[PDB]
RNA sequence: AGUUGAGAAGCUUGCUGGAGGUAUCAGAAGUGCGAAUGCUGACAUGAGUAACGACAAUGGGUGUGAAAAACACCCACGCCGAAAGACCAAGGGUUCCUGCGCAACGUUAAUCGACGCAGGGUUAGUCGGUUCCUAAGGCGAGGCUGAAAAGCGUAGUCGAU
RNA sequence: AACCCACUCCCGUUGAAAAGGUAGGGGAUGACUUGUGGAUCGGAGUGAAAGGCUAAUCAAGCUCGGAGAUAGCUGGUUCUC
RNA sequence: GGAGUCGGCAAACAGACUUUGAUCCGGAGAUCUCUGAAUGGGGGAACCCACCUAGGAUAACCUAGGUAUCUUGUACUGAAUCCAUAGGUGCAAGAGGCGAACCAGGGGAACUGAAACAUCUAAGUACCCUGAGGAAAAGAAAUCAACCGAGAUUCCCUUAGUAGUGGCGAGCGAACGGGGAUUAGCCCUUAAGCUUCAUUGAUUUUAGCGGAACGCUCUGGAAAGUGCGGCCAUAGUGGGUGAUAGCCCCGUACGCGAAAGGAUCUUUGAAGUGAAAUCGAGUAGGACGGAGCACGAGAAACUUUGUCUGAACAUGGGGGGACCAUCCUCCAAGGCUAAAUACUACUGACUGACCGAUAGUGAACCAGUACCGUGAGGGAAAGGCGAAAAGAACCCCGGAG
């Protein structure tokens, strides 16, 4: 993968109560990634930027909610989410 | 950063101007996600600075 | 080029504030101006505690049409019309009555 | 009682789909007729 | 399809008129058969779908001259 | 409202309205409505009348609340149980969970909801696809046929049940 | 029995339902029932044949054009003397 | 250009940009995801799976290019078969699809009218299909006239609803001759003309610049209105500004303007084409079955051809409405050719004894939308506070309604 793609796969961390508990209980962090990022690319970008060692990545696609307005039906974008598991002891700074 | 001084550099010097800018944009995306970004204008400013470099880097060929 | 510019000394012709003088503060779109100290209004705002705190009754100027004012010529102490003098290198606005540049 | 419309997405696409209109020339006149009217859908 | 190879004769249309003068659409088709022509120079037979009028033209001009005209307009046989 | 003509109609004024109207004589007409089981909206009568969708069934206590037959919890009754329980496929598409709400929707009320607003939620080498193979059938380089569009079909490549 | 069907009565007919329900009824290892995919159609298809079925439409579907078809037939046709 | 700006519904709150020239407008360029003729192979359009070449990474790839089919040309190559033919590869050039109408062709109805209905009409219309162009087609007499003459094609007005034609019914319908719009001809002993270039000049188009002349008074929330007196005019019935403005703003008459693109017309050089080689033979003429000529077999001439035949060579051949004789007039079987003519989906300016929200487009509004249908397809309703949001602070009843 070229040197451009490293900075373009990760779209930032995902903030929720479930991600907060995962990061503490079992060292598993949740990220927002590009809709075409593969597990191999996500694993390499985290290793290259955050200077941690990644063992497994599980990924899922999320549908965009549809909100009904006075002008008809409108929907938000579809995004992609990844759960990244690290070594038993090490954290991921920001 | 203007396009006048971008044409004072070589193709060798123009390819870490882009790498530095791309890393700079990445740090801004991370701040925007966590809500600790007050300099809202920096997001679009770096977007046009990347596109400016890619144009000059193409006028050479 | 604009016949009426920001921070100009003008006099109001036509309207309730006719005869008054002031400085131009803003030049809005759709041919409207905001002259400081004239065409004052009162606006009452309900102070919802959420999303910041709000007050009571505020004082502010209201816009008026750009053709209801005129440049005040401090040579005859009365309103005049402007024109764009033929340029040696740049347009200069001058008074029609006296053929002198505006300041 | 059994009604006339029994949905199936596979059979919907193979009779009224985009690639089914483009196969025959009479189906290509249907697509161009809907483009002229200005239809938003244009396909099933 | 049903067109003479050497003259381009094709189907045309017309009417059938009865004794009470009722008219119905019909067609007139060329009288075209399959035939093999021995090309003396080429040392081989050539098969065409020519009408009986095209067989008379090949008599008058030869198969060498008729074939060259077919080649010119790309009418591969 | 008053008045004037034989009539279609004209004239003058009170109140409302808040910016346009057109004498006279001519010229042009999308020129006059009660009917067409006329067309489009609004509103009556029937009439506060029928009905409120399986005849398994409900009774108390407590809580919240502006307000409780219907919401939540407790005690006690009934009903299904080769289903009215549980799970796959099709089909649907956020209806799933949480906080805040009750205008409209719910054939009654609603503090409740498959309803409104906002946030969250779906993690696979082994599960189902895709990838490999073909059935019926389809398309089909050349080809053969056909006024033209085109029809049939070989090599081939699609097509799961 | 499940499943497929529809012989009788009553209810319902502004229906719970533009063809149902409760009670009884026929077949139920076969000329059986059924899921998925595919083929045949408008003077054409399919039919153990009722002129039946071909999207609640059938002695010739639906849709858009010829088209404002034609109507010696009904209806209607607006201010004053 | 010359001071504000970060598109609208659509407002608020934040971050900012700039006279060291922003936002904005015009010319040129760069980027240009997936789908669609879609073209590397498939496919349920917006998806799935690849191969080859070059360079770069060492791991489970990246960047940048090629890989459809057919036609024409070209190089190599090679079956039955000896030679070579069919075939097979590799390179180039071209096409493909869309578009409201106009044009040239291929196929081609019925309702209806005839107060029934077959011939006939409707009508070579509707529709389907193919091809080209900014126009297309046709065009330089084997044409007419009538013993006098005209002189290519196309379009308009007459001749004329006439001569004809017609179950001689309903109907269809010329030409000769006149008046006009346009003006042009050139070649097969190789030409006009047309394209593509490279030059010589001019004009237009894509943005802009200057653009004159009014004060006082009364009513009024507000003058442009009342009254009095002036000024400008190649600019005086434009738009809107707090009620009705030549002199308040934007404009208007009139003049100026283009770094750079497009287009048109002119010179003058090049190449290609025109182009069919050599004046026209399976052609003219003929018989049978149709079509077109206004002309429906009729005394029925002329053009065209599905079947079958078939001349002469300027002392020769075609036509002059059956046919013959005499006269007159043209030279078919090879080509190219502008203008006058047809249309408008699209762009600009101006205008209207056109509409004013049940009207005018189906659509003034987020309309080919909502909704209806498996689909093709059908198809709505819905404008206005005020000059300016100054859009109602604060108190009271009520569920923080
Ligand atoms: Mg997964
Ligand atoms: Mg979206
Ligand atoms: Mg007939
Ligand atoms: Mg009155
Ligand atoms: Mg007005
Ligand atoms: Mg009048
Ligand atoms: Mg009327
Ligand atoms: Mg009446
Ligand atoms: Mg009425
Ligand atoms: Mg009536
Ligand atoms: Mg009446
Ligand atoms: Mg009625
Ligand atoms: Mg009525
Ligand atoms: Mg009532
Ligand atoms: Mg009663
Ligand atoms: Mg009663
Ligand atoms: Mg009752
Ligand atoms: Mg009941
Ligand atoms: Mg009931
Ligand atoms: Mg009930
Ligand atoms: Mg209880
Ligand atoms: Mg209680
Ligand atoms: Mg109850
Ligand atoms: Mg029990
Ligand atoms: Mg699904
Ligand atoms: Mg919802
Ligand atoms: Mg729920
Ligand atoms: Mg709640
Ligand atoms: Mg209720
Ligand atoms: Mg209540
Ligand atoms: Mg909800
Ligand atoms: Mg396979
Ligand atoms: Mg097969
Ligand atoms: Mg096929
Ligand atoms: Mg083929
Ligand atoms: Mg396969
Ligand atoms: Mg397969
Ligand atoms: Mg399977
Ligand atoms: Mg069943
Ligand atoms: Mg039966
Ligand atoms: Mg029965
Ligand atoms: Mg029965
Ligand atoms: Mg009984
Ligand atoms: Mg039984
Ligand atoms: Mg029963
Ligand atoms: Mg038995
Ligand atoms: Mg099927
Ligand atoms: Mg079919
Ligand atoms: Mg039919
Ligand atoms: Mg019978
Ligand atoms: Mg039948
Ligand atoms: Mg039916
Ligand atoms: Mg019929
Ligand atoms: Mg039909
Ligand atoms: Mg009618
Ligand atoms: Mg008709
Ligand atoms: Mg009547
Ligand atoms: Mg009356
Ligand atoms: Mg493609
Ligand atoms: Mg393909
Ligand atoms: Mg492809
Ligand atoms: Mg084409
Ligand atoms: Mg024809
Ligand atoms: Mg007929
Ligand atoms: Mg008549
Ligand atoms: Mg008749
Ligand atoms: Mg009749
Ligand atoms: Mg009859
Ligand atoms: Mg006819
Ligand atoms: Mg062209
Ligand atoms: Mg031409
Ligand atoms: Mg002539
Ligand atoms: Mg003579
Ligand atoms: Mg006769
Ligand atoms: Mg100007
Ligand atoms: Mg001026
Ligand atoms: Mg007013
Ligand atoms: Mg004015
Ligand atoms: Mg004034
Ligand atoms: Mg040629
Ligand atoms: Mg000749
Ligand atoms: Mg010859
Ligand atoms: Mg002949
Ligand atoms: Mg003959
Ligand atoms: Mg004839
Ligand atoms: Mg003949
Ligand atoms: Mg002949
Ligand atoms: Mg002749
Ligand atoms: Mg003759
Ligand atoms: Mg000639
Ligand atoms: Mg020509
Ligand atoms: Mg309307
Ligand atoms: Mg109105
Ligand atoms: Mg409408
Ligand atoms: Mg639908």
């Amino acid at each position: 993968m070229n040197q451009e793609r490293v900075f373009k796969v990760l779209l930032g961390p995902h903030i929720s109560e479930k991600a907060t508990g995962l990061a503490d209980g079992k060292s598993q962090f949740v990220f927002k990634v590009a809709t075409d990022a593969t597990k191999l690319e996500i694993k390499k970008a985290v290793e290259s930027l955050f200077s941690v060692k990644v063992q497994r990545v599980t990924t899922l696609n999320v549908k965009g909610k549809t909100k009904r307005t006075a002008r008809g039906l409108g929907k938000r974008n579809d995004w992609k989410k990844a759960y990244i598991a690290l070594q038993p002891g090490q954290d991921l700074d920001f | 950063m203007k396009a006048n001084e971008l044409r004072e550099k070589s193709v060798e010097q123009l390819n870490e101007q882009l790498l530095g800018l791309l890393r700079d944009q990445f740090n801004l995306r991370m701040q925007k996600a966590t809500g600790q970004l007050g300099q809202s204008h920096l997001l679009s400013q770096v977007k046009r600075d990347i596109a400016r470099v890619k144009t000059v880097l193409n006028q050479q060929a | 080029m604009q016949k009426i510019r920001r921070d100009d000394e003008v006099i109001v012709i036509a309207g309730k504030d006719k005869g008054k003088r002031g400085k131009v503060l803003k030049v809005l779109a759709d041919d409207r101006l905001v002259v400081g100290g004239v065409n004052l209004i009162k606006r009452h705002t309900k102070p919802n505690p959420m999303l910041g705190q709000q007050g009571g009754i505020v004082e502010k100027e209201a816009p008026l049409h750009v053709s209801n004012v005129a440049i005040f010529n401090t040579e005859t102490s009365k309103a005049d019309r402007v024109g764009f003098k033929v340029e040696d290198g740049k347009k200069i606005r001058v008074f029609k009555s006296t053929q002198k540049p505006v300041q | 009682m059994k009604r006339t419309f029994q949905p199936s997405t596979l059979k919907r696409a193979r009779v009224h789909g985009f690639r089914a209109r483009m196969a025959t020339k009479n189906g290509r006149q249907v697509l161009s007729r809907r483009r002229a009217k200005g239809r938003k859908r244009l396909t099933v | 399809s049903r067109v003479c190879q050497v003259t381009g004769k094709g189907p045309v249309t017309g009417n059938n008129i009865s004794h009470a003068h009722n008219k119905t659409r019909r067609r007139f088709l060329p009288n075209l058969q399959h035939h093999r022509f021995w090309v003396e120079s080429e040392k081989r037979f050539v098969r065409l779908r020519v009408s009986a009028k095209g067989m008379r033209i090949i008599d008058k001009r030869g198969i060498e001259a008729v074939l060259a005209d077919l080649r010119a307009r790309g009418e591969k046989f």
